[PDB]
């Protein structure tokens, strides 16, 4: 997050690896549920 | 200078908390509630279709 590479985004970035041990179909339900496709277009708050 | 926020940790902390697969339902909603975490998380989550 702007000269950091050690912020909260990086905190879970590691453990996040566990996400790979989850059904690909289930993840799709949660993704399309909120529609992260547009949430990745803009972020600032 | 190296110190992450406390608010962001709260959001991610949810999906990180060792709970049953049911509570996972809350994670999804949390993902959106997480900014910097959304982009990063998307890497693994969004990867569901990668």
């Amino acid at each position: 997050g702007s000269e950091s590479q050690n912020d909260e985004k990086a905190l879970l970035d590691q453990l996040d690896s566990l996400l790979s041990s989850t059904d690909e179909m289930e993840l799709a339900e949660i993704d399309r549920a909120l529609g992260i496709d547009k949430l990745v277009s803009q972020q600032g708050g | 200078g190296s110190i992450p926020p406390n608010a962001l940790q709260d959001l991610l902390r949810t999906l990180r908390s060792p709970s049953s697969p049911q509570q996972q339902q809350q994670v999804l909603n949390i993902l959106k509630s997480n900014p910097q975490l959304m982009a990063a998380f998307i890497k693994q989550r969004a990867a569901k279709y990668q």
